[PDB]
């Protein structure tokens, strides 16, 4: 009469580091309040004033940012149901660029008032289904509130303006010169071909000088010196190879076989004028740059330094197959001299240094190319990373609005019209569906409840302000950063605008991940073990 | 520092107690399966330490995942696989014999009698059982189907598949007839290396048949491959069809400039020359033991020809057999008597999620494949052991057409006839003698205890039965509980599988009583 | 105590009634752990591996052999279930549930000391009984495409949820009426099943054509093509060496570059064979040239593709030389000896699309497939998981419908019906195998209980209405799963496979006896 | 699909039939003393395989069959305990197969449930092993035919 035996049947046959966890209290409030708690982890890091974290992962790396995607992939977290919360804001963060912190909240307030509709006493079910009403319900209203258009995308000043909510975020204080720089470099890439990469932008972290003194650059920089003793060029003919500088050798086994002493004494000689029949091929094409991805022999280099050849060594494929494309040339398997039109042509290639680092420099004077370099300066590596990170929010948010053009208000603006037009509809509906359906709607709150949070100010007055002057009618009302009291302003005026593109799909993912967290009942978790991959 | 006149670890028992300790693993031995033995025996679950898990009512089976550390246990078990090896059948009864035979002649050593004399007594008993089971044997006409049918029933109505009695009865006699084969005037079975079982879990075992031919679970090289074939020659060989170096070390030195090409085509060439020597005998199929290269198979699917290939030399020996083909290694000696004509049908068809090969129409084959098709692989093991019981017996009986009375009659008839011989034995044998003769009734009475009978009453009416004048061939009904007539019930088994089981446990038991002294710990001395 | 651990001391035995008490209660908890698993309406279980992979299943197979269970008797259910899987495909929470409750019927009556035998007898005159029943209740009838969607419907309904289920019907009849000719058996391997992780759940689909999970290594080759000769080969491309260790010899660096030169003239050939059948077959610059290898391909035979405007891909799957042959239409070629346009397969439509890091290669608007492919798309790696899991099930149940000529009435109807019969034929059997003949028939009973008990609604009451509703009507009346009425599956279109049942009555009946007539179990093969 | 060894489950099935005469079982060494000189007797050539224990049931099962169809290997396992080892091996370091071969190490290999996982078998093992060159690469006979060799006088005609 001092223990509880284990129950017959299924409790007795389970392994002895396994858990079962069955039953709605067991297994869907603690993966809800596990979600719950996930999404409070990084509510502090949304908005214009979320703060960033000190983050150190297994491999005592620092992580320095506010980004929410960044921050959930440098933290390892355990919990299955916010490691599918974490897939959900993942996914996000691959198909549109920005957007996750946005997911997270979502599904963590969605999640949230499921609990307490499951206490309410509705089914698993009746809050799926009307979960998934009110996600038709507000895809189909969301295209009813873009406010306007990028209507330009090879403008300067436009693409500037638009990227800058996008790059606002992260790194608040110093928007404006940041949108200045991505949107050069964006414009410079972006052809009269609708198709955009985003991978065609290049960005190189040189310490220093702070970040207000980085730069757009049309064409490439490599952090490595050349190999000759020419340094610089005003009318480079790069010549790219993709093999070793040397003379080639045969794949199955060279052999050198010597049978008299004149083949040994004119074996080197031949070989020393067979390289520089070749080297002086080449120069005589006129290609004064030679860039090579393989190794250079020494007496190839010797040959390259009589005829006045520039010699890059670039370790990397990608980087050689970069250069190709901003250079226009073709990466030639033989050390053949290079035809007309494999020649790559570039206005200036120069050794240079830049801080501390020795640099090569592929610049174009045209402001155009394949390829553009946004140099960026600082005083920390951690904040070179972060600075990197706005950078690729921005060029997402351009690939997107190629993509998509239309806008939608921010700073809660659209949250708000959402929440209010879905709580409207909500009441119309009869069944058991309508109190699901005024959950959804509710959760869009916390949008602008986690900015009012962040920003400082008292988050329910700011809900009440929005929905009193949505309520006469105006749907472009976003709450005020730049207040020390709870205050509203016109979001389209001042230009703070999101793509529609990422609300779209940030909803339908987060409903999708609450849902799917939603729907299971049961879990059977295996002893941990090991895997460290 | 001890002097140990012998090393430490040895442990040296001797003496009475020694005697009672084997007898006593013996009979523990024999209790082990003492419930698996009749019509209405019960399964047991084995654990394999592998993870494998045995649920059969064999007595070999079972007694085979028994880890014993008393080396009586251990000689008990190598007599239960010496029996299952030598005849087939007959496994559990000659486990319970041993132990009951070795109980009777512990209570003699309890008293002042010498083992040898036991031995003695024991061995004159076994000349007498074995005259009085050819004595008593009848004569079976192996060209009557139904008779060794009826055979095989009896054998298997013991075990799991006795409930589909009549496909496994025709199964194993199709399988063991035309499995029989003689050169040379040399006659033979071989159940071991031809007619394999292969089994495929799932669809119902009714489905179960015995091919007139065999499957492999290959498929063919190629997709362009010809997945079904009406009267096939096929062509089998061991050697790869691929370029591969010699024994020697055979270094090449290259210093023209097309010496490289010539040497890739002349692998290419010798590629050619190996097809064409096999195109020229017009085959359809092509199987081989080792690779088949791929441009070999393009040079074959020209010809229209459907290669396979990896396949093991056991399955290679069954198709030869089946087909009447020859292996060849050399495909430039390829004879045209090596083509095999005889295969009425050659089919890649795919069962479940895998392909399997089959070549099932061939005319007077010499090897078969029977196809066992199951709810799970355990209940397709227990009847795969099930019917290689049914092939050994039909074997058995085709080398040995007598046959005895079963159901305990035969032990029953044996023990009366020792009986009626002690009485005139006048010497001091004589108590061992009918003591050893007596435990034959071991085999009734575990039936009877098995069928939920009452023992004592039915015994004591089958020994009252048995001394009349034509009462050999009365025993006792396995699921009933009643004494009856054999030669009414039609339960027979193979005289050879009698024989085998009286003198397997008499020899044991000899063999254990001949022991008094146990010596153990010493190293092995490699 | 017992024979065994005399022999062996450190040896497990549970003996007599102590076998059948352990044998019982793990197929109890098996049961006990499935049933909320069957029916549209059962609920979903997340599975974490150790590595902490997280998979989202309701299919029984999956949910047993991801169960952390170390048990004799639930390792042969799920070998049972494993070979129910392999060979139908569908029906595996159905094999637990049934193997359970013959257990637990037949446990009510031995507990009363009645030998497991006579119940086994019992459950073998029920087994003949009703599958005679169930061979006279099979609908015959030509399955067009509806009949194959209601199929597929009834079981992708249970996988999955409502408008996922929906898509995916289509998707698998589709793709089953594609690839499968008039008379001939159908091979499941020429429907190819993709993954890819970036749309929603509901925008899996199927291509009439195949996709390939890699595209051309060579930045120069062309993305897309309009009109497409096929060339599906076998050949190494790539340099390949000497088998006899040729090795080379020089005296000077000419001669070293004349044999560098002159050591790749043989792969050359065969680029230049590839190269005039381009050249010969399409003269223009409208036709697209594509070459796909099961062999790689080595750099300087790229490139030397890419300049006559080739697009080829290398190390292919093996199943694709057969998947590219029967749906473009060419021949695949282990050698270059002998090719000519009568070789090359056709495609409206080449083109690679890029997802992160991986490129996928769609080959579309084939002339007439017989072989398509089912793009599976999803957020996660669990969905698609699930969703595979799902299209496998549907398929099997698709081919078995076209398989048999006949197709069986679901939501427990059938089971209602059986039931009814047996107790029907019950006095017919002779001795006290009719309480075997009652046991089985309330274990073929346990679907309706669970079907009605995963509803919601009350067990006893719903299967006492469905039984009086078949009574009286003599229709194939089964459970309604939104009001728990009895419902005719036949018109509503719930339909299930006449061999899976089949199956089902089979395993679960030999497998139950089995374990019934197994008196006691050992583990003695250690020391 | 080779990546997925087919062959497995065939060397499987042949290796499911290990002897006639049983599979014997490994032996147990209960003295480091008799560990130490286990080692040392037996030629260079001989491999032998040490397991350390207190997932170790599988592998030892898998010992068991390999030794039952490598009769030239010397599997054999041993206590932790028996030698005495620190804190850290007799707790977190108990599966390691230990391979000798003419007294030098040749596999160290230590915490093998890791790498090897837990639900491997016989033949994931073997190939484990083998891709290691570690394990070195036959008709049955009736029963035996050798006694003792050793009289040359067998047979002769001198007139
Ligand atoms: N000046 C501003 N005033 C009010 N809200 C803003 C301002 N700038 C940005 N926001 C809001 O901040 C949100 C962006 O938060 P962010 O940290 O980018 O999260 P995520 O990266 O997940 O989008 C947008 O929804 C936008 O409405
Ligand atoms: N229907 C039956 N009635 C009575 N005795 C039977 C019946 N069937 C078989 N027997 C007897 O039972 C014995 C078979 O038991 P079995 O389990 O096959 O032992 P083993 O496996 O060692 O042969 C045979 O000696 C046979 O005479
Ligand atoms: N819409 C439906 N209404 C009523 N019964 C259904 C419906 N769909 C499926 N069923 C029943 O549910 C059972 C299918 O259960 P399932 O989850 O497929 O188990 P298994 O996977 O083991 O086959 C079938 O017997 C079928 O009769
Ligand atoms: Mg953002
Ligand atoms: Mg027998
Ligand atoms: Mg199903």
């Amino acid at each position: 009469a001092l223990h509880v035996p284990k129950a017959p049947g299924f409790a007795q046959m389970l392994k002895e580091g396994a858990k079962h966890f069955s039953g709605l209290e067991e297994a869907v409030y603690r993966n809800i309040q596990a979600c719950k708690e996930l999404a409070q982890t990084t509510r502090t890091a949304y908005g214009p004033n979320g703060m960033n974290k000190m983050v150190i992962n297994h491999l005592e790396k620092l992580f320095v940012t506010n980004d929410a995607a960044t921050i959930l992939r440098e933290l390892e977290v355990q919990h299955p149901a916010a490691k599918m919360i974490v897939m959900a804001s993942h996914m996000q963060e691959q198909e549109v660029g920005d957007g996750t912190n946005f997911v997270l909240v979502f599904a963590g307030a969605l999640l949230e008032l499921a609990e307490e509709l499951l206490r309410i006493g509705l089914s698993v079910s009746e809050v799926i289904e009307g979960y998934e009403i009110a996600c038709r319900k507000a895809h189909e209203i969301l295209p009813n509130l873009v406010c306007c258009s990028a209507k330009n995308l090879r403008d300067i000043d436009e693409v500037s303006s638009l990227l800058r909510t996008s790059i606002m975020s992260k790194q608040y204080g110093n928007e404006v010169f940041l949108a200045k720089l991505i949107a050069q470099a964006c414009v410079s890439i972006f052809p009269d071909s609708g198709h955009f990469n985003v991978d065609n932008i290049r960005v190189c972290k040189i310490l220093g000088s702070g970040i207000s003194s980085s730069s757009v650059l049309h064409g490439m920089v490599f952090k490595k010196e050349t190999e000759g003793d020419v340094t610089s060029v005003k009318d480079a003919k790069i010549a790219v190879y993709s093999c070793p500088f040397d003379g080639m050798i045969t794949e199955t086994k060279g052999t050198v076989l010597i049978k008299t002493a004149e083949e040994l004494m004119n074996f080197s000689k031949g070989e020393e004028n067979l390289m520089d029949a070749q080297v002086k091929a080449i120069a005589d094409t006129g290609a004064n740059v030679v860039v090579t991805g393989g190794k250079v022999a020494d007496m190839a280099l010797h040959y390259a330094n009589k005829y006045n050849i520039m010699l890059v060594r670039l370790n990397s494929k990608w980087d050689l197959r970069r250069l190709c494309k901003t250079v226009g040339a073709t990466a030639l398997p033989r050390l053949t001299p290079p035809v007309l039109e494999e020649m790559g042509h570039c206005d200036s290639v120069y050794l240079s240094e830049v801080g501390d680092t020795q640099v090569v420099v592929f610049k174009h004077e045209k402001e155009d190319g394949a390829i553009s370099t946004i140099v960026l300066r600082g005083s920390t590596d951690n904040l070179m990373d972060d600075i990197e990170r706005a950078v690729d929010d921005g060029v997402n948010t351009f690939k997107v609005l190629t993509r998509d053009k239309r806008l939608v208000p921010g700073g809660g603006a659209t949250e708000i019209e959402l929440a209010k037009q879905i709580t409207s509809y909500g009441e119309t509906c009869p069944g058991l569906e309508q109190y699901a359906i005024k959950k959804f709607a509710e959760a869009f709150e916390a949008i602008p409840r986690a900015l009012a949070e962040n920003s400082g100010v008292k988050a329910n007055e700011v809900i009440s302000k929005l929905y009193a002057v949505h309520q006469e009618g105006n749907k472009n009302v976003g709450l005020d950063i730049e207040a020390e009291v709870p205050a509203v302003k016109d979001m389209l005026e001042a230009g703070i605008l999101d793509t529609y593109l990422g609300k779209y799909w940030a909803i339908k993912l987060a409903t999708n991940a609450a849902v799917t967290v939603l729907r299971v009942d049961q879990i059977i978790m295996a002893k941990p073990a090991g895997g460290p991959k | 520092r001890p002097v140990l006149v012998l090393s430490q670890n040895t442990k040296r028992e001797s003496g009475r107690k020694v005697q009672s300790g084997n007898i006593n693993a013996a009979k523990t031995i024999a209790d082990i399966i003492r419930t698996c033995l009749g019509p209405k025996s019960m399964m047991k679950m084995l654990l394999d330490p592998m993870g494998g898990i045995v649920m059969t009512n064999d007595g070999n089976a079972i007694l085979r995942e028994i880890q014993v550390q008393h080396p009586a246990a251990k000689s008990m078990i190598e007599i239960s696989r010496t029996q299952d090896e030598e005849v087939g059948d007959g496994t559990t009864s000659v486990i319970i014999l041993a132990g009951e035979m070795l109980s009777v002649a512990e209570h003699f050593l309890e008293q002042q009698m010498h083992p040898t004399v036991v031995i003695s007594a024991y061995r004159k008993a076994l000349d007498d059982m074995i005259s009085t089971l050819k004595k008593i044997s009848i004569p079976v006409d192996i060209s009557d189907s139904d008779m060794m049918l009826n055979i095989i029933n009896s054998s298997i109505t013991t075990k799991a598949i006795s409930r589909w009695s009549s496909l496994a009865c025709n199964i194993a006699l199709d399988a063991v007839k035309m499995v029989q084969f003689e050169e040379n005037g040399r006659k033979e079975i071989d159940i071991k290396k031809y007619a394999r079982v292969e089994k495929i879990p799932g669809g119902i075992i009714e489905d179960s048949c015995v091919l007139r031919g065999v499957m492999i679970n290959k498929d063919v090289t190629h997709p362009r491959m010809r997945r079904y074939i009406k009267n096939p020659r096929i062509v089998l060989l061991d050697s790869s069809l691929e370029y591969k170096k010699g024994e020697s070390q055979t270094d090449i030195e290259i210093t023209r400039e097309e010496d490289f090409t010539r040497i890739l085509q002349m692998e290419e060439e010798y590629i050619q020359q190996l097809c064409e020597d096999i195109i020229q005998l017009k085959p359809d199929v092509v199987i081989t033991e080792k690779g088949i290269s791929d441009l070999a198979q393009h040079y074959l699917m020209r010809a229209n020809i459907t290669a396979i290939r990896r396949v093991r030399k056991t399955d290679n020996n069954r198709i030869a057999r089946a087909c009447g083909a020859r292996i060849v290694s050399r495909p430039e000696e390829l004879r045209e008597d090596d083509v095999g004509t005889g295969a009425g049908l050659l089919e890649i068809k795919k069962i479940g999620d895998e392909y399997f090969t089959f070549i099932t129409d061939c005319k007077d084959p010499k090897a078969c494949t029977i196809l066992l098709r199951g709810a799970s692989k355990e209940i397709l093991s227990e009847v795969e052991r099930n019917l290689q019981d049914a092939m050994q017996v039909c074997r058995n009986v085709l080398l040995d057409p007598q046959l005895v009375p079963g159901g305990g009659a035969s032990e029953m008839a044996v023990a009366h006839a020792l009986t009626e011989k002690s009485k005139a034995m006048t010497g001091v044998e004589q108590w061992p003698y009918r003591a050893v003769a007596q435990a034959l009734e071991v085999i009734p009475r575990t039936l009877i205890q098995n069928c939920g009978a009452s023992t004592i009453r039915l015994l004591t009416s089958l020994r009252a039965k048995h001394t009349q004048e034509n009462c050999e061939t009365w025993g006792v009904n396995g699921e009933t509980g009643t004494l009856v007539d054999m030669k009414e019930l039609g339960i027979w088994e193979p005289l050879a599988v009698k024989l085998q089981t009286y003198k397997t446990a008499v020899e044991t038991a000899v063999l254990l009583l001949r022991i008094d002294d146990i010596v153990s710990g010493h190293k092995k001395k490699g | 105590m017992a024979a065994v651990k005399t022999l062996n001391p450190k040896a497990e035995v549970a003996r007599a009634q102590a076998a059948l008490a352990v044998n019982i209660s793990a197929a109890r908890g098996l049961q006990d752990v499935l049933r909320t698993n069957l029916g549209p309406k059962g609920t979903m279980k997340m599975l974490v591996s150790g590595a902490g992979d997280i998979k989202l299943t309701k299919d029984g197979n999956v949910l047993l052999h991801e169960m952390q269970i170390q048990h004799p008797t639930a390792s042969l259910i799920a070998k049972v279930a494993t070979a129910q899987d392999d060979i139908t495909g569908d029906g595996t929470t159905s094999n637990v549930l049934i193997i359970g409750e013959l257990l637990k019927q037949a446990d009510l009556y031995i507990s009363e000391g009645l030998h497991p035998r006579i119940i086994t007898e019992g459950f073998e005159a029920a087994k003949e009984k009703a599958l005679q029943f169930l061979e006279e209740v099979k609908v015959s009838r030509e399955m067009d495409r509806e009949t194959l969607i209601d199929v597929a419907r009834t079981s992708l309904r249970t996988k999955v949820h409502a408008e996922l289920a929906d898509v995916l019907t289509e998707a698998v009849v589709d793709s089953i009426l594609a690839i499968k000719k008039q008379d001939e058996p159908i091979d499941l391997f020429m429907i190819e099943i993709m993954e890819m992780k970036h749309k929603s759940e509901t925008d899996t689909s199927l291509i009439r054509g195949l996709v390939l999970d890699h595209g051309a290594r060579h930045p120069d080759m062309k993305k897309r093509v309009e009109d497409a000769y096929i060339l599906t080969c076998n050949v190494s491309l790539e340099y390949e060496k000497t088998e006899v260790n040729s090795g080379f010899f020089y005296k000077s660096a000419e001669e070293r570059e004349k044999l560098v030169k002159a050591e790749r003239k043989f792969i050359e050939d065969r680029v230049k064979k590839i190269i005039e059948l381009k050249r010969k077959v399409c003269g223009d610059s409208d036709k697209g040239f594509v070459v796909i290898n099961q062999k790689g391909i080595d750099p300087f035979s790229l490139d030397a593709l890419s300049k006559e405007g080739i697009v080829a891909l290398r190390r292919a799957k093996r199943r694709n030389m057969e998947r590219l042959t029967l749906a473009c239409g060419g021949v695949a070629l282990n050698s270059f000896d002998d090719l000519s346009p009568d070789c090359l397969g056709h495609a409206g439509l080449v083109y690679e699309y890029t997802l992160g890091e991986e490129k996928f290669t769609f080959i579309e608007k084939c002339n007439n497939p017989r072989s398509v492919t089912l793009l599976i798309k999803g957020p996660n790696k669990h969905t698609l998981t699930q969703i595979k899991d799902a299209v496998r099930d549907g398929l099997r149940a698709v081919k078995n419908a076209i398989d048999d000529g006949c197709v069986v009435p679901g939501a427990g109807a059938v089971e209602v019906a059986m039931a009814e019969a047996l107790i029907k034929h019950k006095p017919s059997v002779k001795g006290r195998a009719q309480l075997g003949v009652q046991a089985f028939a309330d274990a073929l009973l346990i679907i309706p209980k669970v079907l009605a008990q995963n509803s919601g609604f009350d067990l006893q009451e719903t299967l006492v209405k469905i039984q009086a509703e078949h009574s009286e009507s003599g229709q194939l009346v089964g459970v309604d799963l939104n009001t728990g009425e009895p419902m005719v599956a036949a018109e509503v279109g719930v339909w299930d496979n006449y061999c899976v049942k089949k199956q089902l009555l089979h395993s679960c009946t030999v497998i139950a006896t089995n374990i019934l007539l197994v008196d006691e179990i050992m583990r003695a093969g250690m020391s | 699909f080779l990546q997925q060894y087919r062959k497995q489950r065939m060397e499987e099935m042949r290796q499911q039939l290990h002897k006639g005469p049983q599979f014997k079982q490994v032996f147990e060494i209960s003295s480091g003393e008799g560990f130490l000189d286990m080692i040392d007797k037996e030629q260079k050539s001989i491999v032998i395989m040490v397991h350390i224990y207190e997932g170790t049931e599988a592998m030892n099962g898998c010992m068991i069959c390999l030794a039952a169809e490598y009769p030239a290997v010397k599997f054999c396992k041993v206590k932790s305990s028996v030698i005495g080892a620190s804190s850290q091996f007799t707790r977190n370091a108990l599966p390691a197969l230990l391979i000798y071969k003419g007294g030098e190490l040749i596999g160290n290999f230590v915490r093998v449930t890791d790498q090897l996982g837990d639900d491997f078998f016989a033949v994931d093992l073997e190939a484990f092993l083998q891709e290691f060159g570690l394990l070195p690469e036959l008709v049955l006979t009736s029963v035996r035919n050798s006694a003792t060799c050793h009289s040359e006088d067998s047979d002769l005609e001198i007139d």
